[PDB]
C-alpha cells in the first residue's frame, strides 16, 4: 500500500477559545483513522498566530505577557512555532496536542501564510520524505498576503527560504507575507497537497482560494469532523 | 445605550455569552454582524453590563 | 521618447537609511525633497526617527541637507512628573514616508508615529504630518486621527498619513488604513483650518470643518481604505475629487473609490478582477487620451497570470478607465500586463504631462522588482487619441551594478514638473534599498 505524511498545522489565535476541542477531536481522529488505511504513516504538528510588530500586536509591556484579557491567562504571541516533528509513535501526537493551550492578538485576519511557507520549505528540519505529502490547515480567521507588511514597515518580500531557529520561526519582523504566487509554486513544487478545515463563516473565501490552489480541498471543522477526514480518504484513495 | 462591539480577533463564544447574560435580566437587546448593542437600560444595570463586557474582553463605548 | 538616461543624477543619502523612499519636488530656486524614514536625527532620545532632505537643485554635487522639522524629542507626560513616562514614541517613527508640496506648502507624514492615551496606558499608531507653511516660517503639527477613541474601535490604529496628497486648492488629503478596525478612512482639511484650529498646548485638537468618512457596519471590516490616494476632477465642477484604494474590501478582491470631493460621498467604485491582487496598491488621475477631462489608473502588483505553457506567475496588472463626456464606465478600458516573474508592475504610478510635447499626456509605471537581476525597472508608456499606448515607449534600469540585497528601483515616482527650465517635464525615482534617488531630465 501507498506510504502517506501528513503534518498538522494549528491556528491558536483568540479566536480559537471556542474551536480547540474541535481543534484536538480533529487531531485524534486523524491518527487513529490513518492509523488504519496505510499502516505506514508519520505525522507531527505545528502552531501560529501573527507576526510580533507593531500594529498586528499590542506592544504595550503589560499587554506583551497577556495578550488575553486579564481574566484568563493565554501565552505570549508566537509568528510559528513547530511543536512536533514527523513521527510515527500516535502516543507522543496525542499527548501534545492534548496540551496545547491559546495565544493572542489583535487583528482579525492571522498571518498562517509565512507558516505554510515555512513548512513548505523547511525539509530536513521538519522531517518531509519523497512520498505523498498531506497538509491540514485549522484557522477560525482570515489571513494575510503580501503588502500587508507595509504597513508595520516591513517591505522585504518573503524570499521564500527556511529560517528555522531553536523550532522557531525568527524572521518574522524581517520579511513580508508570502503572496499567493509565492505559495502556489511552493507547494506545486514540494508536492503538497492542502486541505483547509477552516470554520463554516470563512467556507466562501477559502472556496475561492482552493480555485487559484492547485489540488487542494476545503472541508468544515466542527466537532463532526467526518468531513476533512474524507477528504483524506478521497486524496489518500486517488493515488497512482 | 450600550454599544459592545467584540470584534476584533476574540472568541464569538464570549460575545454570545454577553446576548445571554442581557437576556437574563430581562431587557433590550440588537444584534449587527459581530455586534451587539442595548438600548437605555439603567445606572445599576448599565455599571454591571459594563463590568461582564469587561471581563470577558469586549471593548465597550 | 526624449527622455536622457545617459548620466542621470543621482542624489545619495545615509547608509542603512531608506533614503528614498518617497520624493516630490518643490519649488516655491528648485529643489527635490526626498524621505528619510529610517534616519538619524539630532533630537535627543529619539532612535530612527527619520527626516526630510532638501537636495537644492543646481549645485554641482548637489548634496543634500536635512529639514529640522521637529527638534524636540518625545514628549512628557503631563502630571506624570508630579519617574517620568513618554506620553508619544517618536522613535521608528518612519517620519518622512510621505512627502508633498504645492506651492511654498511642504507635507512630511510619520504613519508609524504611536503615543499613549493619558486616561489608559494602551498604544496606537495614530500618526502625524507636519505642515510647513509660507517657505519655512512656520511649520504646524497635524494629526487628525490623535482624536478622543482611543483603542482600534476608534481611529487609535488609523496610522494617519500613510498616504497624502495636495489638491488644486491646497487642501490638504490624508489616508488612514487602520481605523475603525482596518476599515480605513479619508481625512480632509485645507491649511487655513488647520492653521487656525492649532492650539500646540493640548495633544487632543480638533480641527473645525474636517470632512472625514463616518464609521460603517462590521461587514466592511478590514478594507484598509485609504491605502492610497490620489485627486482629479470626475464629478463636473471645479472642486478636485478625492480618489481612494481599498486593497481588501469585497472579499479580498479589493476596488477604488471616487468621491464627490465636496462633501466625501461615494460617487463610483471600481472593482478587482482577481482574488488578492491588491488591487488598489496605488492609483492615478490623469487626462491620457487628451479630452480634456481626468482618467483613471489602478495598479494590482500581485495579480498572476497563466503562462501560454500554463504555469501561473504573478506578473501584474495596470487598469486604465476612460472618462466619457456622459460618465466613467464600470469595465476597465484597457489593461497593461507585467512581463517580470515577480516584478511588482504597477506597484507605484506617476502622470508625466506632454513629455513627447506632441499634445497627449504621458504615464510613469514602476516595477521594483523587474529587469534581468531583479534590481528595478521603469517603464513610460506614450498617450495618444485612442487612449494610452499598450506598448511601453521607453524603459529605465539602474546603472550601477547589483548588491547583495534588493534595490527597489522604481518603487516611488514623481513627474509633470519643469526642473531645469528646459520647458519638457522630469522624473525622479527613489531606489531606497541602497538609498538612493536618480532625476531623469528631458530633451
Ligand atoms: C461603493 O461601495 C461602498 C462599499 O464598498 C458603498 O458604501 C456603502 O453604501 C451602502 C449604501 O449604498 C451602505 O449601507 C447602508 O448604510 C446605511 C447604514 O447607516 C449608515 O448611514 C447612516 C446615514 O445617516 C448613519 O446614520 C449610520 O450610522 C450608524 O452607525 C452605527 C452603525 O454601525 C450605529 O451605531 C449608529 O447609530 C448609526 O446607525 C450609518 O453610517 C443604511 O442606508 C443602510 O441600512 C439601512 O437599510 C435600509 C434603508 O432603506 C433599512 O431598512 C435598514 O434597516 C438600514 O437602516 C445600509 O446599511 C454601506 O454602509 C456603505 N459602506 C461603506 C463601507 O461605506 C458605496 O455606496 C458604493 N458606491 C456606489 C456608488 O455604489
Ligand atoms: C525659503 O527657504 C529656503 C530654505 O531655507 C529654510 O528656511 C530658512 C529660513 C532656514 O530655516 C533654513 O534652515 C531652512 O532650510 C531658502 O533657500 C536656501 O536655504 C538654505 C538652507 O536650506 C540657506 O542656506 C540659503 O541661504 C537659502 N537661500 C537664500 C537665498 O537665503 C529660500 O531662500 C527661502 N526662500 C525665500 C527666502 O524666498
Ligand atoms: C543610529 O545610531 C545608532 C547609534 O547611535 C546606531 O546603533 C548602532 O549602530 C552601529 C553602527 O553605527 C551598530 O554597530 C550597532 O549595533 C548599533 N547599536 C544598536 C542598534 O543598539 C543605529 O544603527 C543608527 N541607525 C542608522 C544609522 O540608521
Ligand atoms: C465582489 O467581487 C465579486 C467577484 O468579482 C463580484 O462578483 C462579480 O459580479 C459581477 C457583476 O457585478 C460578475 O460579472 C462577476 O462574474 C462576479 N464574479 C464572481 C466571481 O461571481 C461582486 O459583484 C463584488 N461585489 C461588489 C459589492 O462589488
Ligand atoms: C458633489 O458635492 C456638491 C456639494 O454638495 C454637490 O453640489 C450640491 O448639489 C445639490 C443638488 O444635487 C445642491 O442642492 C447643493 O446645494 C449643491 N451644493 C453645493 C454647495 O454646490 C454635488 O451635487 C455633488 N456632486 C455629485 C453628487 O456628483
Ligand atoms: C498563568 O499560569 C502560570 C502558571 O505557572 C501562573 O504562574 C501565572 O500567574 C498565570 N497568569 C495569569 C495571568 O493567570
Ligand atoms: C529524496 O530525494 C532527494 C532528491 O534526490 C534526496 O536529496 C533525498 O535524500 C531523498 N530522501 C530520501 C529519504 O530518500
Ligand atoms: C458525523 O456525521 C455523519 C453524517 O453522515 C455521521 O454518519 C457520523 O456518525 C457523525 N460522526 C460523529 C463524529 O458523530
Ligand atoms: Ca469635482
Ligand atoms: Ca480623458
Ligand atoms: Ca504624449
Ligand atoms: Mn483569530
Ligand atoms: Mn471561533
Ligand atoms: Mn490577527
Amino acid at each position: 500500500d501507498y506510504p502517506i505524511d501528513l503534518y498538522y498545522l494549528m491556528d491558536l489565535s483568540y479566536s480559537m477559545k471556542d474551536d480547540l476541542e474541535n481543534v484536538k477531536s480533529l487531531g485524534t481522529d486523524l491518527m487513529n483513522e490513518m492509523r488504519r488505511i496505510t499502516s505506514d504513516f508519520r505525522i507531527g504538528f505545528g502552531s501560529f498566530v501573527e507576526k510580533t510588530v507593531m500594529p498586528y500586536i499590542s506592544t504595550t509591556p503589560a499587554k506583551l505577557r497577556n495578550p488575553c484579557t486579564s481574566e484568563q491567562n493565554c501565552t505570549s504571541p508566537f509568528s510559528y512555532k513547530n511543536v512536533l516533528s514527523l513521527t510515527n509513535k500516535g502516543e507522543v501526537f496525542n499527548e501534545l496536542v492534548g496540551k496545547q493551550r491559546i495565544s493572542g492578538n489583535l487583528d482579525s485576519p492571522e498571518g498562517g501564510f509565512d507558516a505554510i511557507m515555512q513548512v513548505a520549505v523547511c525539509g530536513s528540519l521538519i522531517g518531509w520524505r519523497n512520498v505523498t505529502r498531506l497538509l491540514v490547515f485549522s484557522t477560525d480567521a482570515g489571513f494575510h498576503f503580501a503588502g500587508d507588511g507595509k504597513l508595520g514597515g516591513i517591505v522585504l518580500p518573503n524570499d521564500g527560504q527556511c529560517h528555522l531557529e531553536n523550532n522557531m520561526y525568527t524572521m518574522s519582523h524581517y520579511y513580508d507575507y508570502p503572496s499567493i504566487a509565492h505559495l502556489v509554486q511552493k507547494l506545486s513544487e514540494n508536492n503538497i497537497q492542502t486541505i483547509f478545515a477552516v470554520t463554516e463563516e470563512f467556507q466562501p473565501v477559502y472556496k475561492e482560494l482552493k480555485n487559484l490552489i492547485p489540488k487542494s480541498a476545503v472541508g468544515t471543522l466542527s466537532a463532526n469532523s467526518s468531513n476533512v477526514i474524507q477528504l483524506i480518504i478521497d486524496a489518500y484513495n486517488s493515488l497512482s | 445605550e450600550v454599544e459592545v462591539h467584540g470584534r476584533g480577533d476574540i472568541p464569538r463564544s464570549s460575545l454570545e455569552l454577553f446576548e445571554k447574560v442581557a437576556k437574563e435580566l430581562g431587557l433590550k437587546v440588537e444584534r449587527n454582524h459581530r455586534t451587539v448593542t442595548v438600548k437605555g437600560v439603567s445606572e445599576e444595570q448599565i455599571r454591571e453590563l459594563e463590568e461582564v463586557a469587561k471581563k470577558l474582553g469586549l471593548w465597550v463605548l | 521618447f526624449n527622455l536622457d538616461a545617459e548620466a542621470p543624477a543621482v542624489l545619495s543619502g545615509p547608509p542603512g537609511s531608506f533614503f528614498g523612499f518617497s520624493v516630490e519636488f518643490y519649488r516655491p530656486g528648485v529643489s527635490v525633497l526626498v524621505g528619510a524614514p529610517k534616519a538619524n536625527t539630532s533630537q535627543p532620545g529619539v532612535l530612527q526617527g527619520g527626516a526630510v532632505y532638501l537636495c537644492p537643485w543646481g549645485a554641482s554635487p548637489t548634496q543634500c541637507t536635512p529639514i529640522e522639522f521637529d527638534s524636540k524629542g518625545s514628549r512628557l507626560l503631563e502630571s506624570s512628573l508630579s519617574g517620568e513616562e513618554p506620553v508619544e514614541y517618536k522613535s521608528l517613527q518612519w517620519f518622512g514616508a510621505t512627502v508633498r508640496a504645492h506651492g511654498s506648502s511642504i507635507l512630511a507624514c510619520a504613519p508609524l508615529y504611536s503615543w499613549r492615551t493619558e486616561k489608559e496606558p494602551l498604544s496606537d499608531p495614530v500618526g502625524t504630518c507636519y505642515l510647513s507653511t509660507d517657505n519655512f516660517t512656520r511649520i504646524l503639527e497635524y494629526a487628525p486621527c490623535r482624536s478622543d477613541f482611543s483603542w482600534a474601535a476608534g481611529q487609535g490604529y488609523c496610522q494617519g498619513g500613510f498616504s497624502a496628497e495636495f489638491t488644486k486648492t491646497g487642501r490638504v488629503v490624508l489616508g488612514g488604513p487602520g481605523s475603525y478596525f482596518w476599515q480605513g478612512q479619508i481625512l480632509s482639511a485645507t491649511q487655513e483650518q488647520i492653521a487656525e484650529s492649532y492650539y500646540p498646548e493640548y495633544l487632543i485638537n480638533l480641527v473645525q470643518g474636517q470632512l472625514q468618512t463616518r464609521q460603517a457596519s462590521s461587514i466592511y471590516d478590514d478594507s484598509y481604505l485609504g491605502y492610497s490616494v490620489a485627486v482629479g476632477e470626475f464629478s463636473g465642477d471645479d472642486t478636485e475629487d478625492f480618489v481612494a484604494g481599498v486593497p481588501k474590501g469585497n472579499l479580498t478582491y479589493g476596488y477604488v473609490t471616487i468621491l464627490n470631493g465636496s462633501d466625501i460621498r461615494s460617487l463610483y467604485n471600481f472593482s478587482g478582477e482577481q482574488m488578492a491582487s491588491y488591487f488598489g496598491y496605488a492609483v492615478a488621475a490623469t487626462d491620457v487620451n487628451g479630452d480634456g477631462l481626468d482618467d483613471l489608473l489602478v495598479g494590482a502588483p500581485l495579480l498572476m497570470d497563466r503562462t501560454p505553457d500554463g504555469r501561473p506567475q504573478e506578473v501584474g496588472r495596470v487598469y486604465v478607465y476612460l472618462q466619457h463626456p456622459a460618465g466613467i464606465e464600470p469595465t476597465p478600458t484597457l489593461t497593461l500586463t507585467g512581463h517580470d516573474e515577480f516584478g511588482r508592475f504597477g506597484s507605484s504610478l506617476t502622470p508625466l504631462g506632454d513629455l513627447d510635447q506632441d499634445g497627449y499626456n504621458d504615464v510613469a509605471i514602476g516595477a521594483p522588482f523587474g529587469g534581468e537581476t531583479q534590481q528595478g525597472v521603469v517603464f513610460v508608456f506614450p498617450g495618444g487619441p485612442g487612449g494610452l499606448g499598450s506598448k511601453p515607449s521607453q524603459v529605465l534600469q539602474p546603472l550601477w551594478a547589483a548588491s547583495h540585497t534588493p534595490d527597489f528601483f522604481g518603487s516611488a515616482l514623481r513627474g509633470g514638473r519643469d526642473l531645469d527650465g528646459n520647458g519638457y517635464p522630469d522624473l525622479i525615482v527613489g531606489s531606497f534599498g541602497v538609498d538612493k534617488a536618480v532625476v531623469y531630465r528631458g530633451r
